[PDB]
């Protein structure tokens, strides 16, 4: 049993330092969430009796919560009083309820429940239902908590665990008969032998990816002769090879048995077996693909990367495959009794069962599935509700932890096992001096940067502010002007092919171009036609010229344009990857997505089976003009329909409304009935599988050795950084490098001289911890609902607290003379304990109310005792060192950061206006919109993290009624408030994919510069 | 009539369990259950 001590042991402490930071980080942020959101999630829009009464209206007082649900959910509407908060409704009062949302699981009231919140943020869990409840109640502007709490923790820290992983590895491989007439007349191999097969299969998948829901039979007819002769094409190549070639021969070899295997099921499919959904037999001729690999080197890489998963890894892709279904084994005999009899509590008001629930094993199964991907936090609320809470909790957190860790294990494992194995002259000389000078740069970038700027306040409320419109009409105007004769000098000093041949001038070119084009419509005619509209909404890519005149832009861009030919491979390879999983899904599911619904208030109800079965049952019931026959948004009813829902399941935002329509469709014109067709789940579990691991460790395995390859070609750490923030970096390394320290001449005085040695003791510095840590309980043990005498008691012991640490300081000051203020953490300390005095005073002073005095402010305040903890980070060297790595980064995180901001600005000046309009439908919200700039920056770092996207490109999805309104009266501009469905689909998916890569970009990055 | 996982069929009548004749090319398949 030593030996599984030790591994064990090892197991942890190639873990325990990040472990370790993992809970203190969270601590922190659950200190910090607690005490700046408290109660403000039992912010509930409680009605008022705003009509008179005669007598008293609260003669009972029993059931006067008369709230008010938001549109589209069952779901109370949050509200705060603040002005950045969400407001209630006319008719109705925000007011402190006694019932957090999610069936009172979700609060930040608690140290317990800031804690649970807190992990779901780092897991990135649905965190943004958590976020838009806290900037619904507390308001926009606590945003950045949120921004924090993302970029360190989460991304950070999710950093840190896979840099952790991927050191273990590598230390472990570090550790580590006149028919022979006409048999020999074959001859197969040709000019053009084996590219006729490959064409073939080329234009047979192009015939396949022409299905889709609305086809004319004619074009059905065209569809499947063209597989019928296809399947004649290849069965004459199998028999004319199998003549040419001998009979042991031609079925020695695996690439000829593959096709044998395709022919026969294409053989023994179309016309042994119908399309009752048995569809996907007819899509067993996409597998042809696999052929090109010999042509595709990225492809052949692929086909490796999913052998040596069955293969030589197969050891650790059986271990997910064992743990996955023990989990559902367990699941199943804990809780599908409890989901059974109580499916009235978290079934959705119109059905008797939950759609996700562990009834069977196959449902157990399921829920582990989603787990593994990374949604445990909903299911874990119904569980706890049905269940033992105890026994609930145990199995998701557990799941989720061993799950997801030994997914990222295997993955790095593959990433490793399958990857690294005359006057006209003076002009142009004054020009030229002009332009190079030092006080034609600085005005630029700050031209550059009052022109993004400019664009931020371009909003729904410009029609409103007036002045404001004229005043930015003529700042962009002007600097439009001073740029095109920018540019005119740029041209008069160097040459045509100088400016002609730069990947930086020309891109400030295009910018120019669009600029000075669509003001040239402005001033002509055609300026309200709709190429013209077309052209003034990409003035939200102006913010790119920060993109050329900032080094660190330059070198990012750089870094990143060095790795687009193995971008683009990796996108050609899954795109045709995904084709696959594309056309089965549509031969599955085309046309099975529509169905009738109740479109009540604004609310949609699934009309019953009982009364509704088919297209023409709901419009024979249509009574009431309220029955629509409707197709789900992302359906798989073309090629293009499936491949944004496939990135909807890969992404896993969308996932469960496709998962849900797919499984329910019964067929074609009738309405889907409750789990008809309950096994395409097996379906999308093996489409996330394949087209979700296996592609991502491709693009990942592809990325990684195309930027080591630079980096050991440069053999410079420039790859983000610049020159300058490279000396900077030796300045931190230096810091980090001081190891030896001069020690203090001890006082010889008497004054001071038994203070410096008990200051320096190892007793008082390990009391002076404990201390800490006691305070940071002291602070952590902290409710909402708390009595006035206990609010007393914590102000008393942390003014006690906040005296014990100036003593502390002031000892020190006094017994150590100015090596006190030499050392930086003691500097910290002592600015941490100037800044709770600060506030310590603050808070006494306005309690004497000198004026308004809002809790918020001194929840606010209240926060300055963080310092009093982040002391902590001494204490642990692995917290330490990690934080130092962190520090090392900066440089190149704060020019990626700088990158994704610029990208964020760019695309929320894009949604700005082409989205003001749009309809508040299951994730715009009066708050998370794109009316205003504040709104749009919460929407786009909501979904640079690819969380709700799917919540947001819904309203844009919407085309008519019931879900939208063409010929609304207000909002006339956008066809009133339905969505551009192209147009969203573009902006979610390109900036989803764009943010992917960033986010990758400073993944390694940080990894990067932590190895060093 | 009545071809089991032959795709038969082609004619005016149907073929007995779990098979049905199909449309364009005329031929009777296990679609009710698996061949
Ligand atoms: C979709 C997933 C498809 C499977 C990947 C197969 C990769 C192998 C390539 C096939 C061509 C072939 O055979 O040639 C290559 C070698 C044998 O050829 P060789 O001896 O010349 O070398 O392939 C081999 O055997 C190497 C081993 C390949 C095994 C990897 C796949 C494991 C099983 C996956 C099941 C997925 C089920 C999907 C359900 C959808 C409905
Ligand atoms: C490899 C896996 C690829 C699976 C193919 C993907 C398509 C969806 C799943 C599937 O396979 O097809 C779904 C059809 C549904 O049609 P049905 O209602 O007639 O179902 C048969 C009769 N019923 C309901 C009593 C089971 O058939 C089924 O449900 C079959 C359900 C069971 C399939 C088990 C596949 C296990 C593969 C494991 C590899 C790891
Ligand atoms: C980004 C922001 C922070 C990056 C994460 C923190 C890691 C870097 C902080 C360490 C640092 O600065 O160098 C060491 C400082 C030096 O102190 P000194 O400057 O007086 O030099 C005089 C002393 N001599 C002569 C030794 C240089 O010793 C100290 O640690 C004193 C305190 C340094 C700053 C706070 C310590 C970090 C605490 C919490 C994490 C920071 C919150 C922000 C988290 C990331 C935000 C994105
Ligand atoms: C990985 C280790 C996991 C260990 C899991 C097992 C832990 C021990 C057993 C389970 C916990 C302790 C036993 C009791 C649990 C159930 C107790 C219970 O009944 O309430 C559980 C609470 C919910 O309370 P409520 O809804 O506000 O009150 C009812 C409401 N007023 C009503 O009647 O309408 O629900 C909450 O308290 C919400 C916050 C839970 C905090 C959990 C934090 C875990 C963070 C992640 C840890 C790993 C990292
Ligand atoms: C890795 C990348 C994976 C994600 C790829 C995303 C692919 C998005 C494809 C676009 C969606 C396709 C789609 O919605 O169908 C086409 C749509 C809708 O036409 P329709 O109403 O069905 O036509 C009815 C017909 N006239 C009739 O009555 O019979 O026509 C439209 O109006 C909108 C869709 C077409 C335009 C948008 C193309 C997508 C570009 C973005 C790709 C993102 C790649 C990243
Ligand atoms: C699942 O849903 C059922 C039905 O919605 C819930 O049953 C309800 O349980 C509560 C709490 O025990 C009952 O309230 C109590 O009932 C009795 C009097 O009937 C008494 O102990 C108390 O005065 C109190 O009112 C409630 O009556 C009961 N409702 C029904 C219709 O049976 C159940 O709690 C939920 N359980 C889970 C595990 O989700
Ligand atoms: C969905 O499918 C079709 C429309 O696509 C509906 O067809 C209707 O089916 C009902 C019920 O089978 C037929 O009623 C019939 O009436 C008499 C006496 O009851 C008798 O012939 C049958 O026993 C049957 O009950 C009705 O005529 C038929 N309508 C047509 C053919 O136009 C069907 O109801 C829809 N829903 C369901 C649940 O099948
Ligand atoms: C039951 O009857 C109601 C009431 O007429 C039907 O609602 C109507 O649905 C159609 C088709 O969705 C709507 O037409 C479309 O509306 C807009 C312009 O309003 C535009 O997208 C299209 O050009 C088209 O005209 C119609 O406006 C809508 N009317 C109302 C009052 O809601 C409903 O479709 C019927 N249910 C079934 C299952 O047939
Ligand atoms: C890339 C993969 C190759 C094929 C890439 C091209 O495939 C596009 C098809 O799905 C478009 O379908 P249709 O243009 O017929 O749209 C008809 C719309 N209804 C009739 C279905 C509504
Ligand atoms: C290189 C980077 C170029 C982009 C540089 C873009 O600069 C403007 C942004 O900072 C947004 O402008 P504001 O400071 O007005 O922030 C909006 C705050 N409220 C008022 C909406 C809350
Ligand atoms: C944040 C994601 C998007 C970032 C990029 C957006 C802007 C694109 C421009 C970025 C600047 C860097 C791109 C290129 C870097 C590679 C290095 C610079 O690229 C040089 C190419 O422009 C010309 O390539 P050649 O030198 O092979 O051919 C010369 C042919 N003439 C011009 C002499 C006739
Ligand atoms: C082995 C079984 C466990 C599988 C992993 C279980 C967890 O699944 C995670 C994958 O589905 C992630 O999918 P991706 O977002 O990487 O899809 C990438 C698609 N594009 C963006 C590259 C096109
Ligand atoms: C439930 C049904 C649909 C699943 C049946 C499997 C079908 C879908 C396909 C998917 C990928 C295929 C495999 C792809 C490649 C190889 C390697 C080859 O050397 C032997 C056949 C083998 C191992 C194939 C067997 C059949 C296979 C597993
Ligand atoms: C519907 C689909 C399958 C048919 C059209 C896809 C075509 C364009 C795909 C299929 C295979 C692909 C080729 C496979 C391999 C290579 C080798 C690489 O070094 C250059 C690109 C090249 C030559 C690819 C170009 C694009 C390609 C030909
Ligand atoms: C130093 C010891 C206490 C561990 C430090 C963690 C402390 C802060 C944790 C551990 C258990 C937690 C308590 C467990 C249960 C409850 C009941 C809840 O309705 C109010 C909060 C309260 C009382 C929690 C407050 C925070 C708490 C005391
Ligand atoms: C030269 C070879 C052996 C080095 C391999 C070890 C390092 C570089 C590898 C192993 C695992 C890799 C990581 C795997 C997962 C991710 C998350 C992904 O979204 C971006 C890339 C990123 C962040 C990779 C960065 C580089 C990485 C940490």
């Amino acid at each position: 049993l030593k030996v599984i001590v030790g591994a064990l042991i090892h197991s942890v402490k190639k873990l325990a330092d990040v472990t370790i930071l993992t809970i203190f980080c969270l601590s922190v942020f659950a200190l910090v969430g607690l005490q700046l959101f408290k109660g403000n999630l039992k912010n509930k829009c409680v009605k008022n009796d705003m009509a008179v009464n005669e007598t008293t209206n609260y003669s009972s007082h029993r059931k006067p919560d008369i709230y008010i649900n938001k549109r589209g959910t069952s779901d109370p509407l949050l509200c705060g009083n603040g002005s950045d908060s969400g407001h209630c409704p006319d008719g109705y009062i925000c007011l402190k309820t006694s019932d957090n949302p999610d069936f009172n699981y979700t609060s930040f009231d608690s140290f317990a429940w800031a804690f649970l919140s807190l992990f779901r943020l780092m897991t990135q869990d649905s965190w943004e239902r958590l976020y838009q409840q806290t900037l619904r109640t507390s308001g926009k502007i606590y945003m950045i908590f949120f921004v924090l709490v993302i970029f360190l923790g989460s991304f950070y820290l999710v950093n840190l665990i896979l840099a952790v992983v991927t050191m273990a590895y590598e230390e472990q491989n570090q550790a580590t008969w006149v028919k022979l007439k006409t048999i020999l007349f074959g001859l197969v191999t040709d000019p053009f032998a084996e590219l006729t097969i490959t064409l073939c299969i080329v234009v047979n998948t192009i015939f396949m990816a022409m299905e889709h829901h609305g086809m004319s039979p004619t074009f059905e007819a065209m569809l499947q002769i063209g597989n019928i002769v296809f399947t004649i094409f290849f069965t004459a190549e199998m028999v004319f090879k199998i003549i040419a070639f001998d009979p042991y021969y031609y079925f020695q070899k695996k690439w000829n048995i593959f096709d044998c295997i395709i022919v026969t099921v294409s053989l023994l499919e179309l016309g042994v077996a119908k399309k009752g959904s048995l569809s996907v037999l007819r899509s067993f001729r996409l597998l042809r693909v696999f052929k090109l690999a010999k042509s595709w080197p990225t492809l052949n890489t692929l086909i490796k990367i999913i052998g040596n998963s069955v293969g030589a890894l197969g050891n650790l892709t059986i271990i997910l495959a064992i743990i996955v279904f023990v989990f559902a084994l367990v699941g199943k005999q804990l809780l599908g009794e409890n989901y059974r009899n109580n499916r009235k509590n978290i079934s959705a008001p119109h059905e008797d069962w939950p759609r996700w629930h562990m009834h069977d094993f196959f449902h157990s199964f399921l829920i582990v599935f989603r787990i593994l991907c990374g949604e445990w936090i909903e299911n874990m609320w119904a569980c706890m509700e049905v269940g033992q809470k105890s026994i609930c909790l145990i199995l998701f957190l557990t799941v989720m932890v061993l799950g997801n860790l030994v997914v990222l294990n295997l993955f790095i494992a593959l990433l490793l096992n399958s990857f690294s194995a005359d006057v006209g002259w003076q002009v142009r000389k004054t020009c030229y001096r002009i332009v190079e000078h030092s006080w034609f740069e600085s005005f630029i970038i700050f031209m550059i940067l009052l022109s993004s700027g400019s664009l931020a306040f371009e909003d729904y409320y410009l029609d409103q502010k007036p002045t404001v419109k004229a005043l930015l009409e003529y700042t962009d105007r002007v600097f439009t002007f001073i740029f095109v004769f920018e540019m005119l000098l740029k041209w008069v000093a160097y040459g045509f092919k100088k400016y002609f041949t730069n990947a930086w001038c020309w891109l400030d070119f295009l910018i120019v171009n669009i600029s000075l084009i669509s003001l040239t419509a402005k001033i002509l005619e055609y300026s309200e036609v709709a190429p013209i509209k077309a052209l003034r909404t990409l003035r939200a890519l102006r913010p790119l010229r920060a993109l050329s005149r900032f080094e660190g832009m330059r070198v990012v861009v750089d870094a990143l344009v060095g790795a687009i030919p193995s971008i683009m491979n990796v996108l050609l390879v899954c795109l045709i990857f995904w084709l696959i999983f594309s056309i089965m899904g549509v031969n599955l599911f085309a046309g099975k997505f529509w169905r009738c619904i109740n479109y009540t208030d604004g609310e949609f109800s699934l009309v019953p089976l009982s009364i509704v079965n088919n297209k023409s049952d709901c419009k024979i019931q249509n009574s009431t003009g309220s029955f629509f026959w409707v197709n789900v948004k992302v359906n798989f009813d073309n090629v293009a329909m499936g491949y944004l829902a496939l990135l909807q399941v890969a992404t896993f935002k969308g996932w469960m409304d496709i998962m849900y329509a797919a499984v329910d469709s019964r067929e074609v014109n009738m309405q889907p009935k409750w789990e008809d067709n309950v096994y395409m789940y097996l379906y999308f579990v093996i489409f996330i599988i394949f087209g979700g691991f296996f592609t991502l460790n491709l693009f990942v395995g592809v990325i990684i050795d195309n930027f080591n390859q630079q980096k050991k070609k440069l053999g410079g750490q420039d790859i983000f950084m610049t020159e300058e923030q490279k000396k900077y970096y030796n300045a931190m390394k230096k810091l980090g490098s001081k190891k030896p320290q001069k020690p203090i001449p001890r006082p010889l005085n008497k004054f001071q001289g038994f203070v410096f040695d008990i200051v320096t003791r190892q007793a008082f510095d390990i009391t002076i911890m404990v201390l800490i840590c006691l305070n940071m309980i002291t602070m952590m043990v902290e409710t909402d609902d708390q009595s006035e005498e206990k609010t007393k008691i914590l102000g008393k012991i942390n003014q006690f607290f906040v005296a014990v640490f100036t003593g502390e300081c002031v000892m020190k000051m006094f017994a150590l003379r100015q090596y006190y203020f030499t050392n930086g953490w003691n500097v910290f300390d002592f600015i941490v304990v100037v800044l709770s005095i600060a506030s310590l005073i603050f808070s006494a002073i306005l309690k004497s109310l000198q004026s308004y005095f809002s809790p918020t402010l001194f929840r606010v305040i209240r926060l300055a005792r963080i310092g009093r903890i982040l002391r902590l980070i001494r204490a642990a060297k692995g917290i330490r060192t990690l934080l130092f790595a962190l520090m090392m980064s900066l440089p190149a995180l704060f020019n990626i950061g700088l990158l994704l901001f610029l990208v964020m600005f760019i695309y929320s000046i894009f949604g700005m206006s082409s989205f003001p309009h749009v309809r508040w439908e299951a994730g715009i919200d009066d708050m998370f919109n794109f009316q205003t700039f504040a709104n749009s920056m919460l929407c786009l770092f909501q979904i640079t993290t690819s969380a709700g996207w799917d919540g947001l490109l819904s309203p844009i999805l919407n085309t008519g009624p019931p879900y939208c309104d063409p010929n609304l009266p207000n909002s006339n501009g956008t066809r009133g408030d339905c969505g551009s469905p192209a147009v969203g689909i573009i902006f979610f998916t390109t900036y989803i994919i764009i943010s992917f890569l960033i986010v990758v970009n400073m993944y390694i990055a940080v990894i990067l510069e932590n190895f060093n | 009539e009545c071809r089991y996982w032959l795709g038969g069929c082609s004619a005016g009548q149907t073929c007995c369990k779990h098979l049905v004749c199909s449309r364009r090319h005329g031929w009777c398949v296990w679609d009710g259950t698996f061949s």
